[PDB]
């Protein structure tokens, strides 16, 4: 009766992801996948409005170069590793410490926010939407993950208690 | 003064990049030894163009006489423009011109590649007053093609950062059945696609058909035609250069180009003439001038855009004229092409004139093509690959010399994607 | 007394001065250096020499306006040419260019790296605005430094000089009526910005303007640089009959009093008497009634909101050259009650006037010589609602068909501003109708 019990309750956590997931995997996946729309908006802007620079700087970071730095980021972008680098910076795989970077500094100031940075451009408002959802998924893949790790360990016990 | 520097890649970017030379020195007063024969404004101020003054009125090249090989540099050296000063400007390295991409992009690039861009990375940042960089090509072979490809993508990797303006001579764009290099040419244009910021493509089949016709002489020899094309380019480059108030420059010349921002595709035309290079009477007023614009036989590029929008245009005039005689005759020359410049758009203008003739020109100009609904061009690779595609016994050279089929595939896509974005342009 | 330093910019602009310049000297019959060998003699200024002495004088000769240019050979045309002691070198500025035709460039990505020069130029001309009633600046309004660099200094001059008087000098065609889609795309931005922080600005249409060469004054090659001799002619014929001379002498900012009696800057259209064939080609004399029939001749005057309708405010002319008082009131009067004219119904008055009474005394050759009189014509019709509207119907035109923002977005402005504006002159069409239909 106990372990019948333990496979219903790690059929409850699976269902409590479930929610959630769906619409933002669709989204991370979408960008990963380097669809054409999706690039086009990131291939824009030659001088980025002043909401945007910021945020370019921030992109940079996730590419390695702390900076907006155009003449670095200009010959990166038209090479095929730009994306990978920058696209290892999702789901959990972004760093807790850029997250809290990320969180507690930039997403905790206007500068760098859906409204001011859909204002200064109808491409980088959406793009700090994915962005931002990117980076609540990513945290949710952190700070969810113990509900990620009680389906685990619901199935590991369930596992541990079929050979005892 | 503008400082620039010219790029000739391959044996075809050096036979333009030549037949201009002589020309632009002798028009800014530049003498074949390296002397002075100037006095006239462009050959004091305007003049340092592709050149310094120095050592006691002689003339040093900015723009430096460097070739692969010597007896191409005996040609070069002897000159006539060639010739103008002192050892350190002779350079040259190496060899080429060989065949299969797959070598010439991986293993007989490299080494090619090596030899040119130490002498790049001394030279560029040793130039100050520098706008921007002349380039032309050549298609020549497994270097041409292959390394060129490799090459470009190696320079612009090293120079994200400076203005390089690609001309570009093709034997008459995709005609001729194509084996299984179709694969292989597209992954060519895929590499050309991915490392070009502005490009010029030029038709030597419809020069040689000026050449028949306009210039009256059935034998097109291309280093006579590639002087024409140069020396009615003497009559741009300085346009822009001397006083006028409609010689635009950097950041609008930019977007006018590019209306929509992937990279486009312009074609150079013909503009005032019934000759050049026969006849007395060569044609060179305003009438003269808009017959060829308006007109779809002298451009360059077997793609046709003409059909599906005649999209946008600019025309770089040299002569004194009549701006509103200009301005009335181009209202009745585009009420010609009209809403169906692209509908969006009525009408599709812009233009560039200096007062002050060229050479021995009283009036002359260039015209400016660019492209939108010539997906027919990539249809057609599509179209011939198919026979030695299904009896194919040929992409194992190129594979086996370091491609690999992933990367035709991707080219594939982008030649489709090409396709769409013609039919898209004429959408 | 007299004028009142002349800061000029741009293609026009500085040619504009140039030529008006050319006839200070002219009827100056100034030196280029000296010394000059009459007692007085008047035009820079009422002084004669040390060459200028424009008010301005003493040092290598310190200039009385400022020419911001980018070729040598406007340099030369002073420092080897005529001017040479009339301005001194260090005043001379000549740059270095790079285009758009965009507002934010000029605004921004050009405009925060050369400004620093130039605002120090700025300060002390400011410092030293002799003649002292304000800036008075030519234009270069619709290029990218024109556009864009321009409002950042507007609202910086704006800003600083508060009290100080701005009068705004600019060519433009009637808004909708050029060619070009999507040309009023970095304008109607410092149409916008200049909708709160202008209030005068004197329009010359550049269409009208090459059509009455081409025909009214019958040219055979119209060129910009005989526009600039043209445009230059015209402000010459307000600036060199009300600055000192036998003449009732306006003041500008009183002037300005009668140009904005109500909230916005109320901008008047502007054209001129003369700029016609047989004028050109030397004419009879002509009454105060006969050269306002010179100003009414076909395409002098502007047909924008109709030949004579949409709600005549005011007409503003002002008759330079010696005057007869019967002949002026038969001028303003006859217009007035053959009432052929569209006024307001709540004011069809048209008392506003100016007269100065100074012949033109230059030597003749270009498109303005040796004549007794002439007038300039300033229209005001309420109806402008038409203007407002041109500007939003031409913006969305290129858009209703095909996407073009980001561009200007990709030189740093931001996106929402121009619906924004767009709109703005959409409401502004709706208060302009109101007024322009009346009580």
């Amino acid at each position: 009766k106990q372990q019948e019990v333990i496979a219903d309750k790690q059929m409850s956590v699976k269902e409590d992801l479930d929610k959630v997931e769906p619409a933002v995997i669709e989204a991370q996946n979408a960008v990963k996948s380097i669809k054409k729309q999706h690039l086009v908006e990131v291939r824009s802007m030659a001088n980025p409005p002043a909401a945007v620079k910021l945020a370019l700087e921030s992109i940079c970071l996730l590419l390695g170069e702390s900076t907006t730095d155009w003449k670095q980021i200009r010959s990166i972008i038209m090479r095929e590793n730009f994306i990978p680098t920058i696209v290892n910076f999702s789901a959990e795989e972004i760093s807790d410490a850029i997250r809290e970077k990320m969180k507690k500094n930039y997403m905790s100031n206007p500068s760098y926010n859906y409204e001011i940075v859909n204002r200064a451009s109808l491409a980088c408002g959406p793009m700090v939407k994915w962005a931002i959802a990117q980076l609540n998924y990513a945290d949710m893949l952190k700070r969810v993950e113990p509900l990620r790790n009680e389906l685990q360990k619901l199935e590991d016990d369930a596992k541990d208690n079929q050979q005892k | 003064m503008r400082e620039i520097v010219h790029i000739q890649a391959g044996q075809c970017g050096n036979q333009i990049g030549a037949k201009f030379w002589e020309v632009i020195s002798d028009e800014h007063g530049i003498d074949p030894t390296g002397s002075y024969h100037g006095d006239s404004d462009l050959q004091l101020e305007r003049i340092n163009v592709y050149y310094n003054e120095a050592a006691g009125n002689k003339y040093v090249p900015r723009a430096i006489l460097v070739d692969l090989e010597p007896g191409t540099m005996d040609s070069v050296r002897s000159g006539p423009f060639g010739q103008i000063f002192r050892p350190d400007n002779f350079v040259f390295g190496q060899s080429g011109a060989g065949n299969n991409w797959a070598k010439g992009h991986y293993t007989e690039g490299a080494e090619l590649v090596d030899s040119v861009l130490d002498v790049v990375r001394k030279e560029s940042e040793s130039c100050d007053c520098l706008q921007g960089f002349q380039l032309t090509h050549s298609l020549g072979g497994g270097t041409g093609s292959g390394m060129g490809t490799l090459l470009i993508s190696k320079i612009r990797e090293e120079y994200p950062d400076r203005i390089m303006n690609t001309f570009s001579v093709v034997p008459s764009p995709k005609v001729s059945d194509t084996v299984v290099e179709p694969y292989n040419a597209t992954l060519s244009v895929h590499q050309l696609v991915e490392n070009t910021d502005e490009t010029y493509c030029i038709d030597n089949e419809a020069l040689y058909d000026i050449c028949f016709r306009t210039l009256k002489l059935t034998t097109p020899t291309y280093g006579d035609l590639n002087h024409l094309v140069s020396a009615t380019m003497s009559g741009v480059t300085t346009c822009l250069r001397f006083p006028g108030q409609l010689n635009a420059d950097l950041r609008k010349l930019a977007v006018n180009m590019v209306p929509f921002p992937r990279l486009h595709f312009f074609m150079p035309g013909f503009a005032p003439l019934t000759s050049r290079g026969s006849q007395q009477y060569r044609a060179l007023t305003v009438p003269e001038l808009t017959q060829q614009m308006f007109d779809a036989k002298n451009m360059m590029a077997a793609c046709d855009p003409r059909h599906g929008r005649y999209l946008t245009v600019a025309a770089v005039f040299r002569g004194r004229m009549s701006m509103k005689e200009v301005d009335e005759q181009m209202l009745n020359v585009q009420n010609k092409n009209s809403s169906y410049f692209v509908e969006w758009i009525p009408n599709n203008v812009k233009t560039a004139v200096c007062d002050i003739p060229p050479r021995g020109l009283k009036m002359s100009a260039t015209f400016i093509g660019n492209s939108t609904a010539i997906q027919e061009l990539f249809k057609r690779i599509s179209e011939q690959f198919t026979a030695m595609f299904r009896r194919k016994a040929f992409l194992h050279w190129y594979t086996g010399e370091g491609m690999d089929e992933m990367e035709f595939t991707e080219a594939e896509s982008n030649m489709n994607d090409l396709v769409s974005e013609y039919q898209q342009y004429q959408d | 007394m007299r004028e009142c330093i002349s800061i000029h910019v741009g293609q026009a602009g500085v040619q504009i001065g140039n030529a008006c310049w050319e006839l200070y000297c002219l009827e100056h019959g100034i030196q280029p250096d000296g010394q000059m060998p009459s007692d007085k003699t008047i035009g820079g200024g009422d002084d004669s020499f040390n060459t200028f002495f424009s008010e301005t004088g003493a040092g290598k000769h310190v200039p009385r306006a400022v020419f911001v240019d980018l070729e040598p050979t406007v340099i030369d045309e002073v420092r080897t040419g005529t001017y040479r002691q009339l301005f001194h070198p260090e005043q001379l500025i000549t740059g270095k260019e790079d285009a758009a035709n965009n507002y934010a460039r000029g605004h921004y990505t050009i405009g925060k790296e050369i400004i620093d020069l130039v605002l120090d130029r700025i300060r002390k001309l400011a410092d030293q605005c002799t003649g002292l009633q304000g800036f008075s600046v030519f234009h270069s309004f619709g290029g990218g430094t024109g556009s864009g660099f321009t409002s950042l200094l507007m609202e910086r001059l704006s800003v600083d000089y508060g009290k100080k008087s701005k009068l705004e000098f600019s060519i433009y065609p009637a808004p909708q009526v050029s060619t070009a889609v999507v040309e009023p795309y970095n304008s109607i931005l410092t149409t916008h910005t200049t909708l709160e922080h202008s209030d005068c600005a004197f329009m010359v249409d550049n269409e009208a303007i090459y059509d009455i060469c081409r025909r009214n004054l019958d040219i055979e090659r119209p060129t910009y640089t005989n526009l600039n001799r043209l445009i230059g002619q015209i402000v010459s014929s307000i600036t060199a009959s009300l600055r000192f001379d036998g003449a009732l002498n306006v003041d500008l900012t009183e002037f300005q009093t009668n140009l904005v009696p109500y909230p916005r800057g109320h901008f008047p259209l502007a054209t001129y008497a003369p700029v016609i064939s047989a004028e050109k080609a030397y004419h009879e004399q002509l009454s105060v009634a006969e050269i306002t029939n010179a100003c009414f001749e076909p395409a002098n005057q502007m047909v924008k909101c109709d030949p004579r309708h949409g709600k005549y405010m005011a007409c503003c002319l002002l008759y330079r050259g010696d005057v007869v008082p019967k002949d002026v009131n038969a001028a303003i009067a006859t217009i007035k009650t053959k009432r052929t004219i569209q006024f307001v119904d709540w004011c069809p008055t048209g008392f506003k006037v100016g007269i100065n009474y100074e012949p033109p005394t230059v030597v003749p050759g270009g498109d303005l010589a040796k004549v007794q009189r002439a007038v300039c014509m300033l229209s005001n019709t309420t109806a402008i609602a038409e203007a407002w509207a041109r500007l939003d119907h031409k913006f969305d035109l290129m858009y209703a068909k095909r996407a073009f923002v980001h561009w200007y977005v990709g030189e740093g402005m931001e996106e929402g501003e121009f619906s924004e504006a767009r709109e703005d002159m959409a409401a502004l069409e709706k208060d302009y109708e109101e007024v322009g239909v009346d009580s």
